[PDB]
C-alpha cells in the first residue's frame, strides 16, 4: 500500500482560467499583468509537449508564478506539502511553520527506519508505519 | 475485450503484462489498487532486484520523453526511487499515450529480487500519487480510451489461472446475483467503512466501526495489531519461534465464518479462506500491522478477501461493487 513519497521538481506547471497548477495542486491565481503571460506559458507547454516532444524547462520556460523549480514535495495520505505550502484534500491551508517542518523531518526519520525493516526481512516487536504529521489533520 | 489477464503466483501475487515505448518493451506489474503510480526497472537502476528483471531503456523508444523530476516512493513492504518520463503504455488491449511513469534508480531488498514481477501499476486515486503523477487509469478516462469510468477485478484461487482486470467495464460471467454498491468513505485508497467484524454474532474486532481499504496489492487480510492478536486467539492460530502463524489444518473444517459487515450487507469469510493451507502445515490469513492514517487505524482487505468477490472500482460515482465470485 502507498504510504508516502518525496520528490523534487521541475514540477509540471499549468495555467487554466488564470489558476496556476503545480503538481496538480492550486498554487496561485493570476491577476492583472500576468493573465496574458499565463496564457502564453500554457501555449508554450502545449507546443513543447505536442510538437517538440520536449519536457525540459529550456523549452518550457516556466515563469516565477510557477514557484521555485528546485522545491521539494512530500505526499502523505490525504495530505501534502509543496514548497512552503500545506495542502489538505488538494486545497491550500497555510504556509508551513517551523513546527510543521520539524514534524516533516521527524516523519522522514521514522519512515527511514521503517523501510529498513521492511525490505530486509528473511515483525516481532518491530516497527509500524509512522503516523502522518499532525498538520495533516485539523 | 479491454481486459488484462493476470497470473497467479502462489495465491500471493497477481500481475499482468504491459508494453512500454515504441516498439514495446514488456514488463510484468502488479495491478495495485493500493497505490497510484506506475513504475518499472530501468537501465539506470543499481539495486539487486534490477539485475534480474526487465529494464526499460529510453534510448530504444522513438516515443519516450525524459524529465529530470525524481521521486521516492515508500510502500508498506518496500520503497523505490526513480526519474519520471513519458511514453505510450499498452495495457488491457488499450494504447495509453503520453503516460507518465517512473524509471527506477533503486528498489532495495531480496523480496524484489525473488519477486516474479517487474514493477507496479497503481490503480488508486490521484491524491495518493507521488508527485501528483497522472495515474494510468485517470489517463485512460481522460483520453477516452475506456467506455466507462470504472474497472473490475477477478482473482483466481488455488494457483489457478483466469485472473483478470477488466478496464472500463463489468462482466456478468464472473459473478453470481447482483453487485452491492458500497460508498467510498475517503478518496485516496479505495477506502470504505467496515461496520463490524464478527463471528457467531460476536464482535471480535473493529468495534463501533473502522476504516478499510480494498487492496489487490496486499496478499493477506491485515488489521491493527492490538485487534489481530484477538483474531488469532479467536481461531486457534498460534505463533511459533519461526515467525509463521501456526494453526491446526483441521480447524478449517470446524471454524465459524468470520463475517465483515459492510454497509448493512454481510460478507462471510470462511476459515477455508482465511486459513493458508500450503502443505499439511496451515497458517493464518490475518496479519498484524498498524497502519495509522488521519482517518484512524486502517484495515487492509487483500487477496484473501478479493478472491471471494468480484470487485468493481467505480470512479464515476466513487463506489465499490461487490458480489460472490462465480
Amino acid at each position: 500500500q502507498f504510504l508516502f513519497s518525496m520528490s523534487t521538481g521541475p514540477f509540471i506547471c499549468t495555467v487554466k482560467d488564470n489558476q496556476v497548477f503545480v503538481a496538480n495542486l492550486p498554487w496561485t491565481m493570476l491577476e492583472g499583468d500576468d493573465i496574458q503571460v499565463g496564457k502564453e506559458f500554457a501555449a508554450r507547454v502545449e507546443d513543447c509537449t505536442n510538437v517538440k516532444h520536449d519536457m525540459a524547462p529550456t523549452c518550457t520556460k516556466p515563469p516565477p508564478f510557477c514557484g521555485p523549480q528546485d522545491m521539494k514535495m512530500f505526499n502523505f495520505v490525504g495530505c501534502s506539502v509543496l514548497g512552503n505550502k500545506l495542502f489538505i484534500d488538494q486545497k491550500y491551508v497555510r504556509d508551513l511553520t517551523a513546527k510543521d517542518h520539524a514534524e516533516v523531518q521527524t516523519f522522514r526519520e521514522k519512515i527511514a527506519a521503517f523501510e529498513e525493516q521492511q525490505e530486509n526481512q528473511p515483525p516481532a516487536g518491530g516497527l509500524s508505519p509512522p503516523p502522518p504529521p499532525s498538520f495533516c489533520t485539523v | 475485450i479491454g481486459d488484462e489477464p493476470l497470473e497467479n503466483y502462489l495465491d500471493t501475487e497477481y500481475f499482468g503484462t504491459i508494453g512500454i515505448g515504441t516498439p514495446a518493451q514488456d514488463f510484468t506489474v502488479i495491478f495495485d489498487t493500493g497505490s497510484s503510480n506506475l513504475w518499472v526497472p530501468s537501465v539506470y537502476c543499481s539495486s539487486l532486484a534490477c539485475s534480474d528483471h526487465n529494464q526499460f531503456n529510453p534510448d530504444d523508444s522513438s516515443t519516450f520523453e525524459a524529465t529530470s523530476q525524481e521521486l521516492s516512493i515508500t510502500y508498506g513492504t518496500g520503497s523505490m526511487t526513480g526519474i519520471l518520463g513519458y511514453d505510450t503504455v499498452q495495457v488491457g488491449g488499450i494504447s495509453d499515450t503520453n503516460q507518465i511513469f517512473g524509471l527506477s534508480e533503486t528498489e532495495p531488498g531480496s523480496f524484489l529480487y525473488y519477486a516474479p514481477f517487474d514493477g507496479i501499476l497503481g490503480l488508486a486515486y490521484p491524491s495518493i500519487s507521488a508527485s501528483g503523477a497522472t495515474p494510468v487509469f485517470d489517463n485512460l478516462w481522460d483520453q477516452g480510451l475506456v467506455s466507462q469510468d470504472l474497472f473490475s477485478v477477478y482473482l483466481s484461487s488455488n494457483d489457478d489461472s483466469g485472473s483478470v482486470v477488466l478496464l472500463g467495464g463489468i462482466d456478468s460471467s464472473y459473478y453470481t446475483g447482483s453487485l452491492n454498491w458500497v460508498p467510498v468513505s475517503v478518496e485516496g485508497y479505495w477506502q470504505i467503512t467496515l461496520d463490524s467484524i464478527t463471528m457467531d454474532g460476536e464482535t471480535i474486532a473493529c468495534s463501533g466501526g473502522c476504516q478499510a481499504i480494498v487492496d489487490t496489492g496486499t496478499s493477506l487480510l491485515t488489521g491493527p495489531t492490538s485487534a489481530i492478536a484477538n483474531i488469532q486467539s479467536d481461531i486457534g492460530a498460534s505463533e511459533n519461534s519461526d515467525g509463521e502463524m501456526v494453526i491446526s489444518c483441521s480447524s478449517i473444517d470446524s471454524l465459524p465464518d468470520i463475517v465483515f459487515t459492510i454497509n448493512g450487507v454481510q460478507y462471510p469469510l470462511s476459515p477455508s479462506a482465511y486459513i493458508l493451507q500450503d502443505d499439511d502445515s496451515c497458517t493464518s490469513g490475518f496479519e498484524g500491522m498498524d497502519v495509522p492514517t488521519s482517518s484512524g487505524e486502517l484495515w487492509i482487505l487483500g487477496d484473501v478477501f478479493i478472491r471471494q468477490y468480484y470487485t468493481v472500482f467505480d470512479r464515476a460515482n466513487n463506489k465499490v461493487g461487490l458480489a460472490p465470485v462465480a
